[PDB]
RNA sequence: CAAGACGGACCAGAGCGAAAGCAUUUGCCAAGAAUGUUUUCAUUAAUCAAGAACGAAAGUCGGAGGUUCGAAGACGAUCAGAUACCGUCGUAGUUCCGACCAUAAACGAUGCCGACCGGCGAUGCGGCGGCGUUAUUCCCAUGACCCGCCGGGCAGCUUCCGG
């Protein structure tokens, strides 16, 4: 039972199920949540820290660089993989696990990548969210040593090698489906769903492609055969001359380019909380807006705000009295 | 069992999807209601169940999702599931003055102000949330606060400059035992 | 001082046999006071009943207006008087970047009912379309509208009221119009939006018994 | 006094809540709409013209009509919300919202909510001038 | 820009340009030899014909006028002449 | 049931027109830009004193009509001095038909015609080239989409062209 930091984040109190509860010091010392650290000082201390012998750390690295998951994982994730590999080696025979992982098979379909399949509340033609389902909805849910890995790249390389992986649910996981991003310029895949520029070529060209791995060791990857996805409509537009100084917003063309700091005031990026027990004594139903700072005058916005505006293509007609900051 | 259905327009589908967990968690936890999103009919469907604590929880959930779909922040409509004297009155801009074209456009502009400042300042005085859909104005707050907000907004879209409206709205707030 | 609800009486109002659910509900009438009868006080009451309250499997945005036409001893036999969409559905279908195509026909059934049919359709954005707007041209709109009138008039003038109202429950006319208009401009959400009574025939008793059972 | 129905099936009425810009009406009636059961406007509760339109008077009227319905035996209500319409404002005020909320609170089963407001196809001239209206 | 052989444009460049805006004007039309499926008679039809050209020995329509190029009837064959 | 009005949402920096202007279906009537053309005439053209046609709203003469709104006007409220604001009512008007009137922030506060001087992709119409998807896998052309080009349009963005 090797606990990833996802188990500690999720407060998965599964120490009673297993007895081989082991983990790295690095994964538990990197957590920045206060409630998790408070919960760490309360829990019964049966977990033990170790560091794997570095030889299996190499071996895990040479097949992760072959399975297409090496840029996605962290060093600590390689530590978790090496620790569960060594605990498998010490407890169970080593002939069970296989190397040189199997080639992916390709099968495309017609659905758009943004089709909201596998989102809980949604229903095409019953699928309801009951008070009985909230504890149930975690992920796709289906002997001595297991894992508590929630990142998909972890489960991908584990089920590729053949280690039995389990979840916050006690029963082990048989099937794992998710989404990845693939570049249509250099065809290199990333398991990080947040990232918008490619790791290899650096272009803003990653598009969503679904994957599913079995417990057997098979990875099969579903494309979308929809011509909407690969269409260059608003991709060529003329760009302004590059501007410097404290207030310049260049159009963000490379991943590691340097922006001037334009942060919101602490008053502006505060949202109203109504579940607080001191809310009803508060004067207003809502937090006051910031209209007094310098960033209010400079019209600084939250980075997440104004997203559907960006997906409108620049060579198009906006209304005649609006201005796009 | 009784249910309500709340429509979603096409510009409110993606906000409904990103903010979905923040919608269905307080409805099902603190009110104990069933909820789904019918994609074929494009309706948010809210249904009573065995675990509902009391009557008029489902009306609270309906007002919550309605305020979200009109364009309010999810936190400002969690204010609807919590509080009892919060309503929403809306009107078109041409319900006050017949405006056509660029005049109408300027009306929207001088509701909002530069950077949105005017809007925010009105929200700071009347303690309301205003949302300006395409030609339409929606206010959220208490009853007397909503009528103060309408007075300020209607003065803005029958011509008066924002400075006059600022002074009038602060004076009216002072005389209202605020 | 005197309560007038003691003098009132409760009657059952019932849907005809064309819908699954019969008992659409209850109805007050002040009793007979010699001069005016309790019967003719309720001879012309119109009921806005949604379709989900008449059949279980159908959709609830449609409303049938049923007019009561006889009373049979705490039963009120009702006949079809109209249909319209829910205004929420009407508000939801009118989106911006598309063409609204409306049409209307004054069509007479075989048994003497003169009806006015209104049909609305919307141009459909295609599955690989990138252009924001989905407008039809004026000749395409006229062709679509002409075929809409043709389909409705051909679908009503050859049938009696019972068959027509049985094809207004699932909107067979709508599916026919969606299929037939694809060769001009593909259509998105067509419905017979409204059905009116322009003319009724002379009242008969055996006809209502046929429509009821 | 009322219908002779078992405890299972509900006897529906139709509730016309009309939220004017000076008061609010509550008209419970038959499914046909022809004969009326109860109607309590906002001014039947507050003895001041200023608060005819408040959500408080709307709440009180909702309690009154709900009480009268349990007197005569109506258990469930369909609701038709309404504002003035025509040339004037189309969206119902907080009076109709408060009446709906408090009436749902007071033991009524609620059926379908429908907005029957007079939207014109195309309108006559507005009561205001060209110069504007509402202060 | 600032260096362009105006004298010898590429044939792609000339074929793109409007028929007047070429270095020397040249039409985009042609006289095509049409061949009726029934008879053996060779006929010449202008590619942007405006009339309904009839067969001399069959009285069969060959092409219909359109906004631009005349559309040939189904079954007729043709070759562009010289 | 009737009367007179008005054609919302769809409706856009979309279209059309010389401008004022123009949005319910259908039919008739005569016009019109653009595009296409290896058609015809062959300088017939540009800009225009004088002179003419059209010209929002309001207004004025005759007839018809009056639903809504509503200058004048009547009231009610309001004050050291209020005679405008506000509410209810309401006349001419607002609608039509025939005459007049010829003015607007009648605006791009920007004559018209011709030429040259950077880039870009959206859109409206017409034309051309081309894989594919669709008309329940369309049997052929054809419409709806998709990719590029050309021409005249309504606009936009970008630029240290030069002013
Ligand atoms: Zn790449």
């Amino acid at each position: 039972v090797v606990a990833d930091a996802g188990a500690f984040l999720r407060h998965a109190a599964l120490q009673d199920i297993g007895k081989n509860i082991y983990t790295i010091r690095e994964v538990v010392t990197e957590i920045r949540d206060k409630a998790t650290r408070r919960r760490l000082a309360v829990l019964p201390y049966e977990l033990r820290f170790k560091e794997p012998l570095p030889e299996y750390v190499r071996l895990v690295t040479e097949f992760s660089k072959k399975t297409g998951d090496y840029p996605s994982l962290s060093a600590t994730d390689i530590q978790v993989l090496a620790l569960t590999y060594q605990l498998e080696a010490e407890f169970v025979g080593v002939s069970h696990l296989k190397q040189e992982p199997q080639k992916v098979k390709v099968s495309s379909s017609i659905q758009h990548p943004e089709t909201p399949l596998h989102i809980s509340g949604f229903h095409l033609p019953g699928g309801w969210i009951t008070p009985s389902n909230i504890k149930q909805i975690q992920q796709e849910l289906e002997v001595r040593v297991g894992c508590l890995t929630t990142d998909f790249a972890m489960q991908n390389v584990l089920l590729q090698m053949g280690l039995h992986v389990l979840a916050v649910n006690g029963m082990l996981i048989r099937e794992a489906r998710s989404y990845i991003l693939r570049c249509h310029g250099c065809f290199k895949t990333t398991s990080d769903m947040s990232r918008v520029f490619c790791s290899h070529c650096g272009n803003k060209t990653l598009k969503k492609v679904s994957v599913t791995v079995s417990d057997d060791g098979t990875l099969h990857m579903h494309f979308s055969r929809n011509p909407k996805v690969l269409n260059p409509r608003g991709l060529r537009y003329s760009l302004p001359t590059p501007k410097g100084g404290k207030y310049a917003i260049n159009p963000h063309l490379t991943e590691d380019q340097r922006f001037p700091q334009l942060r919101l005031s602490q008053k502006a990026r505060q949202k109203t909380n109504v579940f607080a027990p001191d809310y009803i004594a508060g004067v207003s139903p809502f937090v006051e807006n910031d209209i007094s700072s310098r960033s209010a005058t400079l019209q600084v916005r939250d980075s997440t705000l104004g997203a559907g505006r960006r997906r409108l293509n620049p060579n198009a007609s906006r209304k005649k009295f609006v201005k796009k900051r | 069992e009784e249910t309500r259905k709340i429509p979603v327009p096409a510009n409110r589908y993606t906000p409904l999807k990103e903010n979905w967990m923040k919608i269905f968690t307080p409805i099902v936890e603190h009110l104990g209601l069933q909820i789904r999103f019918n994609l074929k009919s494009r309706n948010v469907e809210i249904r009573t169940c065995k675990e509902t604590k009391d009557v008029s929880a489902l009306t609270k959930a309906a007002d919550f999702v309605k305020a979200f779909i009109l364009g309010f922040q999810v936190e400002d409509a969690l204010a609807l599931i919590r509080l009892d004297d919060l309503f929403l009155e809306s009107f078109e801009i041409t319900d006050v003055k017949p405006l056509k074209g660029d005049h109408l456009s300027r009306a929207i502009g001088r509701i909002a102000g530069k950077g949105g400042k005017t809007k925010f300042t009105i929200e700071n005085v009347t303690r309301t949330r205003i949302v300006l859909a395409d030609v339409k104005v929606h206010i959220l707050g208490s009853f007397q606060n909503i009528k103060m907000a309408r007075t300020a907004i209607c003065n803005l879209i029958l011509g008066n400059p924002p400075s006059k409206v600022y002074g009038n709205i602060r004076a009216v707030a002072s005389r209202s035992a605020d | 001082v005197v309560d007038p609800f003691s003098k009132k009486d409760w009657y059952d109002v019932k849907a005809p046999a064309m819908f699954n659910i019969r008992n659409i509900g209850k109805t007050l009438v002040t009793r007979t006071q010699g001069t005016k009868i309790a019967s003719d006080g309720l001879k012309g009451r119109v009921f806005e009943v949604s379709l989900a309250d008449l059949q279980n499997d159908e959709v609830a945005f449609r409303k049938f207006k049923l007019i009561t036409e006889d009373v049979q001893g705490k039963n009120c036999l009702t006949n079809f008087h109209g249909m319209d969409l829910t205004r929420d559905k009407m508000c939801s279908m009118v989106k911006k970047w598309q063409t609204m195509i409306e049409a209307h026909v004054d069509v007479k059934t075989t048994d003497g009912y003169l009806l006015r049919l209104f049909c609305v359709g919307f141009t459909k954005k295609r599955n690989n379309q990138i252009r924001k707007t989905s407008y039809a041209q004026h000749q395409q709109v006229r062709q679509i509208r002409k075929k809409m009138m043709e389909i409705m008039t051909r679908e009503v003038q050859t049938n009696d009221l019972k068959e027509v109202v049985n094809k207004l429950i699932p909107d067979s006319i709508g599916k026919d119009i969606e299929k037939a208009c694809q060769s001009i401009y593909p259509l998105h959400d067509v419905f017979v939006r409204k059905v009116k009574m322009l003319k009724k025939p002379k009242f008969e008793l055996g006809k209502l018994m046929e429509l009821h059972g | 006094l009322g219908p002779q129905v078992a405890e299972g099936e509900n006897v529906f009425g139709v509730c016309h809540i009309f939220a004017s810009f000076n008061d609010t009406f509550v008209h419970v009636t038959d499914l046909s709409g022809k004969e009326t059961i109860c109607r309590v406007t906002g001014g039947m509760k507050v003895k001041a013209d200023r608060d005819e339109s408040s959500p408080y008077a709307a709440m009180l009227a909702a309690q009154d009509v709900a009480q009268r319905c349990k007197e005569l035996g109506i258990t469930a209500l369909h609701i038709k919300l309404r504002a003035t319409g025509g040339n004037r404002t189309k969206t119902p005020g907080p009076g109709a919202q408060s009446a709906l909320r408090a009436l749902a609170r007071s033991g009524m089963k609620i059926g379908r909510i429908e907005d029957v407001t007079p939207i014109p196809s195309d309108s006559t001239r507005r009561k205001g001038g060209r110069r504007g209206r509402r202060l | 820009p600032l260096a362009k052989d105006l004298l010898h444009p590429s044939p792609e460049e000339e074929k793109r340009k409007h028929k007047k805006k070429r270095l020397v004007q040249s039409p985009n039309s042609y006289f095509m030899d049409v061949k009726c499926p029934g008879c053996y008679k060779i006929t010449t039809v202008f590619s942007h014909a405006q009339t309904v050209v009839l067969c001399v020995g069959c009285s069969t329509v060959l092409c219909q006028p359109t906004g631009g190029k005349a559309r040939l009837t189904e079954g007729c064959s043709f070759r562009r002449k010289q």
